């Protein structure tokens, strides 16, 4: 009967602080390790850390020194804080729970929905349309609609590109 | 044949009731019934009674009794609500031995005075496990649970030393004692003896090693609810005791800080001499012999060829993965990974490092804690290890290796090793029987 | 002198001679946690004694330990006769055999006692 | 340490698929990850199985390798499988990830188009489920399009290497 | 069968055949301090009636006979009219007074009976 | 003739005793046994004189409801640090926006935080300087947001040696002999409800609309009316409220009001006109029996001064409404399809429930929109006389004392003790 | 009328008709910190009266104030005359010189009643 | 001769129980059982009982009941936590204050109010005995700001003692000794049996007894051991001696709010003149009562023994000085002129003796550490009259014997009324033999 849901899917820039709050509905906060996990296409599934109701945390050694988990028992919440986020932390963040006791055979239960968090890496630019089909070179906010289509490309500079084969281009923020 | 009515027949049925206690402190033995020394135990000769130590209500009644008896001794004690302030903590580097490095923090903070319009700047030595940084030469700190609850300091005039208590039975009820020396917890007993009240149960709190308490008679006994299932704990009872020796080598000082009218907070002053970590000792040969006897007894259930292994704990919190007790009023946490590390193919000492907390959260209640006051001088401790709580890791229906790790967590399994030979019944004195006799 | 509940292993022929040691041992034979619950235990013990004494008093066997009634014993309740019941069985084994049929006996005894009391009053009328 | 998994396992419908792990010293439990859904456990020990999981999932472990076998897979078992293991220093150590693909469609030949600058390489209409483009190279992961096919793109400021048939 | 108070409107000749079902429903039950005080009050109220039955010598039986004669000043009615044309409520409403003198006469009669019985057994 | 002592006779006398109570709420599962299939032994040929205006169970119900109201407030936060100097800004002029200093978990630091209070909860201490209305009388304790004030029934069982008699007369007016007395083990499910001028969620009369009073000639007594058909009522609180948690100190939180999403509109809830008309017709038809066939019955809105007496105060969904009922008590009656009547309501957060001096409650806000659905099952009238021969009678709603809401449910019940000892002459003597 | 406990100064002969005026007051004589005190006092009084009634009912004297028993007097607990016990002695010094040998009587009465009940059971079987 | 069992014999034994109060303020007599007027008092003719009052248990139960009712009545009262502030007091010299009146300081301090972000500066008049230094004007504080926090008693609750009766429960009895000359230990003839005691008033006093029962026919003196020097020697008077203590200062009570729904009643300005509270005792009546005491002292201690009286030796203020309360003010009358008499053995009206009576506001009642009671001031002029019905002596030690008044140990004050009562447990079971046998 215990269900978990986190905050809405936000988006952050580089060198900032990430913040997600999970809310438990039903059940108590005692005798349960409230964990945090993330899932990325580059590295697969990964564990971040858990907090017990007395405040005893246990972070992952890879992310130690830039992670912080706090518990708020009275309002039935627990939060995750990530410090100095880079462009390689674009992942779907889950929340789970573990029974108190031995962790040799323990598996994560009561998973969350999963809120996608992306990192912009400080990029904002208007469209650039080149003729060939048609090719769009650089645009940040994904507003494009090609009318007279291959999906976008995660370039290393933080900008997106697609192309279409067989025109009019659209850009909602720049009004292009 | 006619119906004949008899009153007072020896017929009992299983039932439950509220058992009152007796005694020969937190446990508050001044208000209990005194115990009269009398030949209270007699023998029932040709009877067999079904026992079950895993479905006994007395281990669920006595847990609630200890919980309700524990928190009423905190009501005439000071609550540390004004202490949740900002702490300016500093590392101590006064004759450390490179093991207790960074464990103690020298924190100075503002505190109220008995006069309401004055303030004082005091200082204390807090452990690392009781302080949490907030600004993620001096850094700002705070207590570990002032975001959760402000909790009562334990008064210095009461003691946490356990004393034996007896559990009597009310009128119309009886307590039957299991006198079989080869009892395994569940099953019928061919030697059942009634008794007026139980023996002395000492309410010693522990998590991995059953300190003090009663021993076995013939040999080491293994008790479980279901030995095939790996999700249920295994209680081991020894026949000979293994002696442990506590130590806190630091010479602490306690100073009183007045935080209000008639209320005092006991802080930690400076430490005379060097700072050394706490440790516990155990003999190597006696522990090796006891582990050999436990391995010999464990091969009766899991095959007579399997390689019994041991490994250290795998818990998450500090009360499960680390052996915890109290001695002299200070709560210890023993690493105990040097004991359970061996494999068994078919005057040296082991030193176990320790850690000490002060913000104590007993009985796993939400939003309640305790501040343990410091103890002046060194602290000594002699105890008997008369039991273990093991947990098995099983991922094969047929296997040649088994790994046993120490358990813990739930406090209820400590008193199930003392109330396994007792049960409560209700006497029903009415009965009818046919006999060739009739009224007028 | 076996003591309290010390004749439970013996046969019911010889365990019926020691009804006094179990009849006498009933009836006792918040500021503090030990205050309210021991009072509730005492009240429960008094009520459990008084219910049994009332049940003995309705049937007409008040003040005596062994009482003889005039209700005939049905063969449907049991088939064993006097020889092995009182010399081979105990009270615990006998309690598990007539446990289903005790309410019928408890009704028949009070009906017979009410009939006997009304007959006694009718005989005293003349 | 780190557990090792095969990157891709491809089986026909009705057949069986075996996923193996390695380098594990204690009990291994498996997870099933579908796109857009929360992960769920299917085998929570070396051999056990929770309620609500069908009989088609079973597993075993011998020595230091744990194997997970799917008995008669359908199209609803197209997911990504991860296994974890417990370690003393880092508490949970997960696996690399094995993707199970069922083949409801026959093979297809990709179409490659190239454009001169006024560089793009566009690859479409293929079903092995995987294309590794070899020529500042950015490669698009294979995503779906209409009539149940896949598409890919490449950019340089091209050779498809389409298994044994390179265009 | 009538119930707990199913003979409350019936005659005294018919309500006297069902005295068991009101007698056995007087301790615990078709009937923290709030429970305990009520239970102690019920036990005490049963014990007072049992003691008053025991002093008169009527202990252990629901219907008893005594040797105290019936004064005509208490009631002057017929035997086939009291037991056939009256209920227990109107009878208790009739003799609400003159009850303490009846209780004292019963106690004196039982004390004289026990003295005479001891005198006869002394021989 | 000789005296024969009988035991266990069915003789009862009236008495007063402590009754039982069987059934996160008003009452509690902590203080209740279970109540299986009950007994309704129908006592034949019995006539007992009931009286509902001097019953003991109504006072016991009032005491138990008050005492178990107080028992859910002890493990809750007391809002004593919140009595500060508010700096408030601005239907219109009803919802204010106050900001104030407030302490934090750490005693050294302090925070500035804002919240929305109503106009009925703040008072000016001499403009732009307000304080709460309770802070010169008593500090309020908050209601913890797990316990709910939703009505569920409770049953009053009887202890041993006592009996509860239920009158089964269809046309029983409250006092007088009842020729259908039947005992019962425990009373039926009585729902405790807070209400004024309109008995909500109550039991209905089975045959006709009944008028009950202690003295219908006297005008100083309340008149209790019971319906046979219910009148429905549906509410709205159309402000999309947001609850935010201001943290007071260690483990103590204060749930305030955030911003209001969308437009701001007042609270109101409706009575169908085609039912309330001819419901008042049945009421006037049954009131003309006690006052003559040629009397002009008329109604007025209110005459009190306090807010709880004047307005229909109840609890819809966790919020305490104070609805101004003047459109319903607006009619005249002379002897010879989807429209509704809207009543403007108000919301108060600082609540003094049982008219006690020095004990109050801050009620937390509720997220979303809150709706009623209820049955109006009764009225509490108060006649204003003046003339011995009056052709026009004015009836006004009343209230005040709380025991009259539970006197419409415990009206058919009476507790008696058993006196099982009797003597009778019989022609038999002891040997 | 001597009232309650007013015959304590009188001899055994005069004090033997006033058992009913004292035996009425062993149970009740009456119509926050005073709640639990009165509760435990009422519980203790009820339990003491029930213990006395059970001790009377064990010996076979239930419902009677004076009863005779078949066990004889050894004339060693008190060897004085019958004429100077019931006419030249009050109850207080009688208790004061009998209190050593009041324990062996209390088991003899019970054993005599048990033997009488067994003999009655054997006699009624014919 | 056969054993005959009797039930209901009049036999009692010594035991202990929990008696309950009954009556027809601090002591909640309205929570007692409402008793009727006493219907009967049974007289026992040939009953001899051995009484003892220094091992009586009803004294301890009465002491526990009085302490418990005091603690229960001070529970829902306001607690003066924020009153422990730094007082800035100035010594008062406004017009005629006598040379014996260099006390009653005038203190001003900052105090909190209803809204917790504002502060108010108020003033109050405190006595010297409740204010100590901490070091134009000096800096002061209250005395118990390092021991506890005081709980101010409400003005609606009075300290006037009304009588309470102790009643034995069912199965017990109370024996009353009706001897005219009874010294407390030994056989008392004419024992009476009651179900409830008489109207005992829980009066609180130190060296005298102020509202009690007079003696029967003579001044009777009683003690546990006459020859022991460390035992209090209780004296009960035959004739009552009237004492008048009054407070001539006209007082005004203010109201200072200290928070949400809390009040602190402080002493305002004095409307009139400042004069000492005095304690008048008549001289000729006291001389006659001292003669009646010393006659029985010469009877007990030696018929040529020289008896000397003196004032108290030393200790706390609550021991050496007669302490009581009229209304709500706690007077402390000196009582040094009362015992200043030599009584040689060879020789064998409107005028009165005044005693200076000091007043404390902060009262430590039962000498318990951590408890306090701030008595609020009472406006007007306090007047009271009472009877000195006894006093507690203490022998200090040849032919010369010096007697000092005692103090403390309120169970000795409650031994002057519970000296004739005794609780017994009835045992109605007899085994007396007759010439009867069962069938
Ligand atoms: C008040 O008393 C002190 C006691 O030392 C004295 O010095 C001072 O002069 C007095 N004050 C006045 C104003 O006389």
């Amino acid at each position: 009967q215990v269900q978990l849901q986190e905050s809405g899917p936000g988006v952050v820039k580089s060198s900032e602080t990430l913040s997600l709050t999970c809310t438990v509905s039903g059940g108590s906060m005692g005798g349960t390790y409230w964990s945090w996990l993330r899932l990325s296409p580059g590295k697969g599934l990964e564990w971040i850390g858990y907090i017990f109701h007395t405040g005893e945390t246990n972070y992952s050694p890879s992310l130690k020194g830039r992670v912080s988990i706090s518990v708020d028992t009275s309002e039935d919440q627990f939060s995750l804080r990530l410090r100095s986020v880079t462009a390689a932390d674009t992942a779907v963040y889950f929340c789970a729970s573990l029974p108190r006791g031995q962790l040799v055979n323990a598996y994560f239960r009561n998973w969350g929905r999963g809120s996608l968090v992306s990192v912009t890496a400080a990029s904002t630019k208007g469209p650039s349309v080149f003729p060939l089909g048609c090719l769009v070179k650089d645009y940040f906010p994904e507003p494009v609609t090609v009318s007279w289509t291959f999906p976008a490309v995660l370039q290393s500079s933080g900008l997106y590109s697609l192309s279409s084969v067989v025109c009019n281009v659209n850009h909602k923020p720049s009004n292009t | 044949l006619w119906v004949t009515v008899y009153y007072g027949v020896p017929v009992w049925k299983d039932a439950e009731t509220t058992l009152f206690c007796a005694s020969d402190n937190v446990w508050a033995t001044h208000a209990c019934v005194p115990t009269d020394p009398n030949p209270q135990e007699i023998h029932l000769e040709n009877v067999t009674e079904e026992f079950n130590m895993w479905k006994n209500n007395m281990v669920e009644q006595m847990h609630t009794d200890i919980i309700s008896l524990w928190d009423q001794s905190l009501k005439p004690c000071v609550k540390l609500t004004p202490l949740c302030v900002t702490l300016q903590c500093t590392n101590v580097t006064n004759n450390i031995t490179d093991d207790m490095r960074g464990e103690l923090k020298n924190c100075s903070f503002n505190m109220t005075t008995e006069l309401r319009d004055k303030k004082q700047k005091v200082y204390s030595l807090f452990y690392r496990l009781d302080v949490v940084q907030i600004n993620e030469s001096n850094k700002e700190y705070r207590l570990i649970n002032c975001n959760t609850s402000a909790c009562t300091q334990a008064c210095p005039k009461v003691s946490f030393e356990p004393i034996p208590i007896h559990y009597c039975a009310p009128a119309g009820f009886a307590i039957l004692k299991c006198k079989d020396k080869k009892f395994n917890g569940t099953g019928p007993c061919p030697s059942v003896s009634t008794v007026q009240c139980t023996h002395g149960i000492k309410p010693v709190v522990s998590t991995q090693l059953l300190l003090n308490g009663s021993l076995a008679e013939e040999e080491v006994m293994i008790r479980s609810e279901n030995i095939t299932n790996n999700a249920k704990n295994i209680l081991v009872q020894f026949n000979t005791p293994v002696q442990i020796n506590c130590t806190r080598p630091n010479n602490n000082t306690r100073k009183s800080i007045r935080i209000g009218p008639g209320q005092a907070f006991y802080a930690t002053g400076d430490i005379i001499g060097d700072i050394r970590q706490a440790h516990c000792n155990v003999s190597k040969a006696t522990w090796n012999e006891t582990l050999g006897k436990v391995v010999k007894q464990l091969r009766k259930h899991f095959g007579n060829n399997t390689i019994i292994r041991f490994a250290n704990s795998s818990g998450g919190d500090l009360e499960v993965t680390t052996h915890s007790f109290n001695c002299g009023g200070e709560f210890f946490y023993c690493n105990t990974s040097g004991l359970f590390n061996s494999t068994w193919i078919s005057n040296d000492s082991i030193t176990l490092p320790c850690r000490i907390k002060q913000i104590i959260n007993m009985w796993q209640r939400i939003g309640q804690c305790m501040y343990a006051p410091p103890i002046q001088g060194v602290i000594r401790c002699v105890s008997n290890i008369t039991g273990l709580i093991l947990t098995r890791d099983g991922g094969s229906t047929n296997s040649t290796t088994e790994t046993f790790r120490p358990g813990g967590g739930d406090m209820r399994d400590n008193w199930r090793s003392e109330l396994y030979k007792y049960k409560v019944v209700k006497i029903e004195p009415l009965g009818v029987a046919p006999t060739r006799c009739k009224r007028r | 002198f076996l003591g309290f509940l010390g004749a439970a292993g013996s046969t019911m022929g010889a365990a019926s001679m020691t009804l006094t040691v179990q009849a006498r041992n009933l009836l006792s034979g918040k500021l503090t946690v030990w205050g309210i619950k021991q009072l509730q235990a005492r009240v429960l013990a008094v009520e459990r004694y008084l219910r049994d004494q009332q049940l003995l008093g309705i049937w007409g066997c008040s003040g005596k330990l062994i009482c003889c009634t005039n209700v005939p014993w049905n063969s449907s309740w049991s088939n064993r006769n006097l020889s092995e019941i009182w010399d081979n069985m105990t009270w615990l084994q006998w309690d598990k055999e007539i446990s289903n049929y005790t309410q019928i006996i408890y009704g028949l005894l009070e009906e017979s006692q009410n009939q006997q009391e009304k007959n006694e009053q009718d005989l005293l009328a003349l | 340490y780190e557990l090792t998994q095969p990157p891709s396992v491809s089986v026909s419908p009705g057949q069986t698929a075996t996923i193996t792990c390695s380098g594990a010293s204690t009990n291994v439990c498996w997870y099933q990850v579908k796109p857009g859904q929360s992960p769920e456990v299917v085998i929570f020990e070396n051999y056990k199985r929770p309620s609500g999981i069908p009989d088609r999932f079973s597993g075993s472990k011998s020595g230091s390798t744990a194997t997970l076998t799917i008995r008669g897979t359908q199209a609803i078992d197209e997911a990504d499988y991860y296994c974890q293991v417990w370690d003393s220093f880092s508490t949970f150590v997960f696996g690399s990830g094995t993707q199970v693909t069922v083949l409801g469609q026959p093979k297809a030949n990709p179409t490659v188009t190239l454009f001169p600058p006024s560089l793009v390489c566009l690859i479409s209409d293929f079903y092995p489920g995987a294309v590794t483009v070899a020529w500042g190279v950015e490669t698009t992961t294979p995503s779906k399009q209409s009539n149940n096919k896949y598409a890919a793109s490449s950019y340089l400021s091209c050779q498809v290497t389409h298994e044994g048939s390179t265009v």
